[PDB]
């Protein structure tokens, strides 16, 4: 028995998530310190986060863009940070290195997209933006979504400073130093990466499609924020706890 | 006793991701475009 | 983008005394506010920087404080020659957006 | 003071429905006849996730990790018959008994709920990838030597999505109160027809239990089985 | 001494083209962006856009984005707008402001240009 | 020969560097495990095979 009738089944909670507090932010902050904003219980349009041409290194992963608008998330977890114009290889699943190792760490079962510009009037000064920071030595591989904000003085090869910045003691923290003279391996790349989940929390934040009233127990191919399947449906007795 | 117990084995071999991101057809469907999806539903047609 | 609206829009004020105004964002703008006057035929000139912080050379007679969406600054000794519009201006999103302005006037 | 809590320290796997059905996960679970700590108050380790019970002398709980406004720190006082739960940057006391609530700044989030509440009301906490998860019951208990025999599973009430590093809590002639600890090991759940946990097994427990989570069922006959491998 | 001198009133047809000028002296003028503004008479402050010092792209606002440009003249100092087909909505004065790519707190400093259109 | 090595890739015996000392190499102990029960409805009683 074909389904003769679609039925969409959004949630109508009509107020637009911040991806504008998101994107267009006048600071966002280094690899060490990057900025976790949560967005949820909104709706949230991708199709002009697609359709900018200004992203150049956008390479979602697990999900395509253009089908994205239709499913519904449980979470976005929306991190933010300025790295070097070559590191956008780094920032990946699977790959390791200096800011993949020891600033930020992706998951290997990453869902997401890696969206991101190409800032050079934004975040080069003639002369040398020195606030925008990375950490190469570290004596500690990084799981996953953690927080190195620490500025602990690395030592290296035999007896700790513990203090002080001298022999075999470098600071970990060191300025990119991002003028506008440099070339595009070198220029500051603005990444702003949205991590989803599929499946382990209430589908919350999604797209703008128009929800359609419910029928009955005709077979209908049904829509319930994100998930798609083919049935009838019926009144029901199984007493639904409200988790 | 067997043959509803090898019933319920085959039911319960669908939800199997056979290193798929998901086992169910229609979200791998739903969120991905066909010639990158091919692959990720060929992995859940030799399993099943 | 930020909807920025401020008040009262056109308030009295009297010798000596002090007077609170406020400025109020519709999204988050956490710390990001500057402060500004307009007399008639004068440029605009900056008094508080990041919400908390006054810049050096103004005279201190006042003091701005707050957080999250409520922000506000305090005159603490007014005289009758400024009679000033205050302007806020925020500094988080683009664009920049300013206020329409607090009045101030005398008897 | 060591007691054993006896089937307690259950609650929901997936936050999913299921009915008439034998249902096995793996998941972070309070171990059967394990020893737990009774106390009739220091600084407790929340390490992998905690099992609290409890029997208005009973208050709310803090939650955090050096209680030195370095970290971000969860506060829940059940005040004016309405919670109030924070993670702003307080300083804890050195012998908290509003001083506890005192200093509240840098905050991130802030939440209210509905009110809740002889007597035992078991929680449970959990943290699993950074989402905060409380489990709440209230059920009438006779004893007060130890732990109640029965069986009650743990519905999930606020789920917090916060995401800080969680190692400490506290709880602020008096009550007394039961720590336990999660494990973990593999559960297999019992949903019954109208949709609550009756009975649960814990399979690492016993080689009964290991042929109980083998076969999938809570009766075995006699016989023999082979559950798993001795390496 | 730092100031931001500013050309004299304009005031031409609405469908002329005119060029005011922002002359800057004093600073390093490499360091700071070059932000702009307009005063509505019965309004206050609007912003149009910053202009980078060093190549000069015209970025702008998300509500002024279509007829005007900013051309910048560098190592002269003068950091010129160039308003193209003025409309009677536009009688407004447009005052000239430092504006940094970091700091973004203004000192806002111009003369300011009584740009009449009738 | 510097190691010995036994049916469908599995290595038997190796001899040490810096000593050049013969070694044998077995595999550990290792076994299924089972349950003589008579039944839950009769006792929890569990001999373990
Ligand atoms: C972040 O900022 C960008 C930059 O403005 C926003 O993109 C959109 O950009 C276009 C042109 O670049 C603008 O659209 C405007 O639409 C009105 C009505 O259709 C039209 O009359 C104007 O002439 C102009 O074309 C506008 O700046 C903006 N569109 C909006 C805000 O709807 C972008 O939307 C911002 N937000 C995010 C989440 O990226
Ligand atoms: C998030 C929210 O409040 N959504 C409400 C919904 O509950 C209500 O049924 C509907 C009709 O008034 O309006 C909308
Ligand atoms: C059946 O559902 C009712 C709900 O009113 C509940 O009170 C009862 O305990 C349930 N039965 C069992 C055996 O759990
Ligand atoms: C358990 O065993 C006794 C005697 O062996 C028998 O009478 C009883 O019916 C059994 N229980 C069940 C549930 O079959």
């Amino acid at each position: 028995v074909q389904p003769t009738e679609s039925i969409v089944r959004f949630p109508n909670i009509t107020n637009l998530c911040p991806f504008g507090e998101v994107f267009n932010a006048t600071r966002f902050a280094s690899v060490y310190a990057w900025n976790r904003k949560r967005i949820s219980n909104c709706v949230a349009d991708y199709s002009v986060l697609y359709n900018s041409a200004s992203f150049s290194t956008f390479k979602c992963y697990g999900v395509s863009p253009t089908k994205l608008n239709d499913l519904c998330f449980t979470n976005v977890y929306a991190d933010s940070f300025v790295i070097r114009g070559d590191e956008v290889r780094q920032i990946a699943p699977g790959q390791t290195g200096n800011i993949a190792d020891y600033n930020y760490k992706l998951p290997d079962d990453f869902t997401g997209c890696v969206i991101a510009w190409n800032s050079n009037n934004l975040d080069s000064k003639v002369g040398g933006n020195y606030n925008y920071l990375y950490r190469l030595f570290r004596k500690s591989n990084l799981k996953p979504f953690e927080r190195d904000i620490s500025t602990e003085i690395y030592q290296a090869g035999s007896t700790p400073c513990n203090g002080v910045k001298g022999f075999n003691c470098y600071f970990p923290l060191q300025s990119y130093g991002f003028q506008p003279t440099y070339g595009v391996g070198y220029q500051p790349y603005r990444v702003v990466v949205l991590s989803f989940e599929l499946l382990h929390a209430p589908a919350t934040v999604c797209g703008p499609k128009k929800s359609t009233n419910l029928v009955k127990n005709k077979c209908v191919n049904f829509n319930f924020n994100g998930l798609t399947g083919t049935g009838v449906l019926t009144e029901s007795n199984k007493k639904f706890l409200p988790f | 006793n067997q043959n509803a117990q090898a019933l319920n084995t085959l039911v319960k071999q669908l939800s199997s991701n056979f290193g798929a991101i998901s086992s169910v057809l229609n979200d791998i469907l739903s969120r991905l475009d066909p010639p990158e999806a091919e692959v990720q539903i060929d992995r859940l047609i030799t399993g099943r | 983008d930020i909807q920025m609206t401020q008040s009262p829009s056109s308030l009295s004020a009297s010798v000596g005394d002090r007077v609170t105004i406020t400025c109020r964002a519709s999204q988050s703008v956490s710390n990001f506010l500057h402060w500004y006057q307009q007399k008639p035929g004068k440029a605009p000139k900056l008094l508080i920087y990041y919400a908390s912080q006054s810049i050096s050379g103004v005279p201190s007679r006042f003091s701005g404080s707050g957080s999250g969406t409520d922000f506000t600054l305090t005159i603490s000794s007014l005289q009758p020659e400024d009679f000033a519009t205050y302007y806020c201006q925020q500094s988080n999103t683009w664009p920049l957006t300013f206020g329409q302005g607090t009045k101030l006037e005398i008897k | 003071a060591y007691t054993n809590s006896f089937t307690r320290g259950v609650y929901y796997p997936d936050k999913v429905f299921r009915s008439s059905v034998l249902h096995s996960t793996q998941d972070l679970f309070l171990p059967f006849f394990s020893n737990v700590t009774w106390f009739h108050n220091p600084v407790l380790p929340f390490n992998d996730g905690v099992y609290f019970a409890s029997t208005n002398i009973i208050r709310g709980w803090i939650f955090g990790t050096t209680l030195d406004s370095k970290t971000q720190s969860l506060l829940i006082v059940n005040n004016a018959t309405n919670v109030v739960i924070k993670v702003c940057e307080f300083q804890f006391c050195n012998d908290p008994f509003f001083r506890v609530y005192s200093s509240a700044n840098n905050c991130t989030f802030e939440y209210v709920s509905q009110p809740f509440l002889k007597n035992l009301r078991e929680f449970v906490f959990k943290n699993i990838d950074g989402y905060f998860k409380i489990y709440s019951k209230h059920t009438p208990i006779n004893l007060v030597r130890g732990l109640p025999q029965g069986f009650s599973a743990l519905e999930p009430l606020v789920d917090l999505p916060i995401g800080i590093n969680i190692t400490r809590f506290q709880t602020l002639g008096a009550a007394a109160y039961y720590v336990g600890y999660l494990q973990p090991r593999t559960f297999l759940l019992k949903y019954n027809e109208n949709g609550t946990i009756t009975d649960a097994v814990d399979c690492a427990l016993d080689p009964l239990s290991e042929t109980k989570c083998t076969l999938k069922s809570f009766t075995v006959e006699k016989g023999i089985y082979q559950t798993s491998n001795f390496r | 001494q730092v100031q931001l001198v500013q050309s004299g009133s304009e005031l031409k047809k609405p469908g002329a083209s005119v060029k005011v000028s922002c002359k800057a002296s004093g600073y390093t003028f490499t360091d700071y962006g070059m932000n702009w503004v307009r005063q509505a008479p019965g309004q206050g402050l609007e912003w149009m856009g910053w202009i980078n010092t060093y190549s000069g792209e015209p970025t702008y606002a998300d509500d002024f984005r279509g007829r005007f440009v900013f051309s910048l003249d560098t190592s002269v100092s003068t950091a010129y707008l160039q308003i193209c087909s003025l409309k009677a909505e536009d009688t407004a004065v447009y005052y000239c402001a430092r504006g940094g790519n970091w700091d973004w707190y203004f000192d806002v400093w111009g003369q300011g240009t009584l740009v009449t259109v009738s | 020969q510097q190691f010995g090595r036994d049916i469908a890739d599995t290595t038997d015996a190796v001899r040490d560097p810096q000593t050049l000392e013969i070694l044998d190499i077995t595999p550990c102990s290792f076994g299924g495990v089972s349950v003589i029960t008579p039944g839950t409805n009769t006792s929890n009683q569990v001999a373990v095979l």
